[PDB]
């Protein structure tokens, strides 16, 4: 303890986490924050038609937003409000190319139905002397809940459990997101009973609880970024990708 | 995280514990879902007969659910005062602190005295609520769906007003859904409709109409409780309140 | 690299290379870089590429 | 070791010293100083009538002294004799309200006599790029060594033991001080044989090893705080408060 | 770990070297790079008179070059070629005093042939705000290799094992350096069969890999040191001093 | 440190060993020492009398050394086109690896057909080679010291071309050295001289000049390999290369 001793290398230890075939380092230590106990299969009740979980490819890391944040924005200003099942989606045709071109996200293009926990790291690469704190909250299925509008504070986000993002230390925020919906598995494209709201699990929201303070010459914007590992999921029903529509634009 | 508790600066020396009112009142108040229990007004109206009905329509029906109907103030002119003044109650506020629920709702509704008349009760599993616009108790008016009429299969009582005029009821979960959604609803995707309500039960007196006219305006209180199988789920944080004792005077 | 000219004298290789990189910074500097991979770009696909 | 991960929380661990129903708290090791042997009781000697250390309130924290250090003061500034027992009561006094008012320094407005030993943490908040180096040093009864004038200097309190609070690590300086004086007990007091020089066991004082010195436009200040702990002690010889007079004004 | 308490003694642990009285401190970890395995002691296959290692002596650090390091300095820009056993003396030479001055090279002064393994530390104290990085390269016999001004660049010595000194670290240098030439002793002085080139096993040489980087008002000089042992040496051929010639210039 | 390796991000699955060939073809190539051994062109020459030489002078002479021969593209008239094209070698190649080095060497000097004459091969330990110029064959011209004769106590052999025209050979190792240098040498000390060449090999015919003018501009191509004793030691990074295919067409 208390002994330093930077090298080349530099000092401190790099945990890892890799998946298929991505590592992704963080120096730091994930502030986990778990909404809910790990979802029981359900492929059981719902489903003859062939199942299985692509763990070589849907379990990739992969990137589903980034963004800005100088020291400009207020106290409580979201960030971003990511859907999750779909901004792995929207994100991907919002950059202009179909979802079969990524393979995290192919066999969403082929079939009908989806279930399985998610997790979201919310990296972030805060100057040491900058000061802030994002908070990082999973609100289940928020486009139902209409009077979430005023809800969606951070006065709000801090009662139910939340990763926090703080930019003195850099904190990189693990996030599980075990699947929790009304119906047991997610479709992934027009469905006969409903259309709307397709492959909406609920919102991971990022709203600030302090905004970036800093000396007037020093650095003003803090990046951030947000990988989504899509891990113990299962597929079902396959149909043809030609059903397929793009994701609502968000 | 949330629930962290970073270092802890105690300057108590260790308060005795109480059991919640256990050593005093000789009651637990530990567990909220036993409190949930107490009953509690629901919704509360005042019988308007508009088409000449039959001994078969229904005199009003009203979506079932633990998150309370949409409160109802009712007109500037003729507030419910209980709405108006206690605002919303105990099990709705619970309510508004998960996002799931998966379970028995109960309802013993007390029915005018005046009236003498015979009163079925429906519940419908079949219907979707459809937004938190119409979830509230509705007036049917003239017969156009079978909505207005008893129907055969659904599950039914008939209380008789004369023996005793509070019908008491065991709304049961029927959905085929893992848990139905507990704040209030704007109905995103149309199978989400089916992710509501338990049912959507109807009351109608089977009065002819010469003897409805002693009905009109009789008051018919109706309560609600959550039923032993309830079983709220993911924890939400409360969206802001509103105090009470700060709403306004009447001002003479 | 020595492995650059050790393996010029042999017609085939095979097998993983390793890159160190070593970012040289002060502790204060902070940052985070894609090192990627991507398996069978013909010179004609090694543009169009991006780091998505 | 020399694996930083910094959070929310912050990196460190941090020390606690709860008493009666007050808990402060330092991040750093106090770097404490021992004068003397921990004193005997010696109510023994020298009162029949009731004796009773009021362990419950007189052991609490209370602070007695504050003052800036900027780097305008000059190698060797005092920047606080603080006479101990008296402090605690020449401060409160000072601070416009009578002892009777502060729970620490009751049983003094009615006990003739006190004994017993102290402790006294010299709390600092030095920022970290700042350079200097206060030493905190006890002199028993200095008032009675009139040559001591010449002794007050850091070249003179640097051999008997004394605490460093360097403003660099912003260190926390603990300093037990158990009782000494010639007589085993300190009137509280005018009392019949002595008069002046009422409660005074010696002197606490803050000379400057090193000017804090800094950046032009760096933080000029350095504020710094003393509380007093007076655990062991035991009081004698109940007498009514309106006896006592308000302590020499120093 | 994790638990920083800086006091009046600073943080972290101190290590030490120790030879014979001179002791040296470094609070980094040194970056070793040994380029060979430890010598055999051959006086036996080529010295009938005596011989004898002086390790109360030779054996004590000494230092040899020092060097000013500015950000003006380009990518690839050598810093110092020392020789090792030459610049140990030509330094002394240089420095305007007789070999015989020194303790640790009088016995070059007098016996005519030398053997034996070399230390050398390359310490460093750039600030740890500063970005940078040296390489301390050992090239065995490099003036026997003409084409060595093409290889001597950081391209070329990275391949060999080679110290590395980040100013960001303030890395200190260690760099043990085993006797290996191709004749097993070092002449002291002209010789018969050589005269040019005397005493010069090869070239400690300290190109940059990365140029100090740093705001444009921070500390631009960077100031480095190098010691040298020289321990398991021995000395051979008694031959009186009158002979010794003062080293080439260099 | 050169070969650390800080913290290695592993995605790679584990590949099967091939044991450098062994699984495939037969052969390990893992140690580099076992390709030293495969021959390599070491120099060449048209042989070119220029005085009257009796039986015992020398044609030419060639420091041995395993660094290679300082390259000879040879005049910009007359190219020898392996060396200006196949930069090089092997051998000298990974000699460019190493500083020092302590081993035989082997040669197989390969004679024109057409001549019969008997061939005397010296090597002579004493010779020091005198820097990097002059480290290259040698058309020896009139006596004047003994380089340019047999010689009595210096080993030697005498393949007769009659009956295979390609001398074998072993040139060992004898210097009074730890081991020799192996880059490019300048010679700095004096003594230096004597620790690079392993000895100084002399080729030379045994005709009469009445016969010496068929063996005129015949070729004599050399090779050598490492001879299984030979042991680099120190590491020494590579010098920067020249890419071979990128070098320029002759142009039509």
């Amino acid at each position: 303890m208390d002994n330093p001793n930077p090298g080349p290398d530099g000092e401190g230890e790099v945990e890892l986490e890799k998946d298929s075939n991505v590592v992704l380092t963080t120096q730091r230590d994930p502030s986990t924050s778990i909404p809910a106990p790990v979802s029981v299969k359900w492929s059981r009740w719902t489903s003859n038609d062939v199942v299985d979980d692509y763990a070589t490819i849907t379990s990739r890391w992969y990137q589903i937003a980034e963004f800005v944040w100088s020291k400009d924005d207020p106290f409580d200003k979201e960030l971003a409000r990511l859907i999750l099942p779909r901004a792995l989606l929207s994100s991907i045709e919002a950059n202009s190319d179909a979802i079969c071109d990524v393979p995290n996200t192919i066999p969403f293009k082929v079939h009908a139905y989806w279930r399985g926990d998610m997790e979201v790291r919310v990296q972030i690469n805060s100057n040491k002397f900058q000061v802030g704190q994002l908070q990082a909250t999973w609100y289940y299925s928020d486009h139902e809940n209409l009077n979430i509008s005023s809800k969606r504070s951070v006065y709000g986000f801090s009662q139910m459990d939340h990763a926090l993002i703080s930019a003195s230390a850099s904190n990189e925020a693990k996030l599980v997101i075990p699947f929790k919906h009304v119906y047991p598995f997610l479709p992934t494209r027009i469905v006969p009973d409903w259309t709307t709201g397709i492959l909406d699990m609920g919102a991971l929201n990022i709203r600030v609880i302090a905004p970036l303070r800093m000396s007037a010459t020093g650095p003003t914007t803090c990046n951030v970024v947000v990988f989504i590992k899509l891990n113990n999921s299962e597929f079902t029903g396959t149909s043809s990708g030609k059903f397929y529509a793009s994701q609502i634009r968000a | 995280e949330e629930s962290r508790n970073t270092t802890v600066l105690d300057t108590t020396t260790t308060l005795q514990s109480s059991g919640f009112g256990r050593a005093f009142f000789g009651e637990a108040f530990n567990d909220l879902k036993t409190l949930m229990r107490r009953y509690q007004l629901y919704g509360q109206l005042l019988l308007s007969v508009t088409t000449d009905k039959d001994i078969d329509h229904c005199m009003f029906t009203f979506p079932c659910l633990p998150q309370g109907l949409a409160l109802d103030i009712g007109s500037a002119g003729s507030p419910h005062e209980i709405f108006n003044r206690c605002r919303d109650g105990i099990i709705p506020l619970i309510a508004s602190g998960y996002r799931f629920y998966r379970g028995d709702l109960r309802y013993k509704i007390v029915f005018p005295s005046n009236v003498n008349s015979n009163i079925w009760v429906q519940h419908r599993p079949d219907r979707r609520l459809e937004g938190w616009s119409a979830a509230k108790i509705v007036n049917c008016d003239a017969v156009s769906t079978g909505q207005g009429v008893y129907n055969h299969g659904y599950a039914s009582h008939i209380q008789i007003t004369r023996v005793n005029n509070v019908i008491e009821l065991e709304v049961p979960f029927y959905n085929a859904t893992c848990y139905n959604y507990l704040q209030a609803f704007n109905a995103s995707s149309a199978a989400s409709s089916y992710a509501v309500s338990l049912g959507e039960i109807s009351v109608g007196f089977q009065a002819t109409s010469d003897d409805i006219a002693s009905i009109v305006n009789k008051p018919v209180t109706i309560y609600y409780s959550i039923g032993d199988g309830m079983q709220f789920s993911q924890w939400v944080g409360y969206q802001p309140m509103m105090i009470l004792d700060q709403l306004p005077a009447p001002v003479v | 690299a020595p492995v650059g000219v050790v393996s010029s004298m042999f017609m085939q290789w095979r097998g993983s290379l390793e890159y160190r990189f070593d970012i040289i910074a002060s502790q204060f500097h902070t940052g985070r870089l894609i090192v990627g991979y991507v398996p069978g770009l013909t010179a004609s696909l090694q543009l169009q590429m991006d780091y998505m």
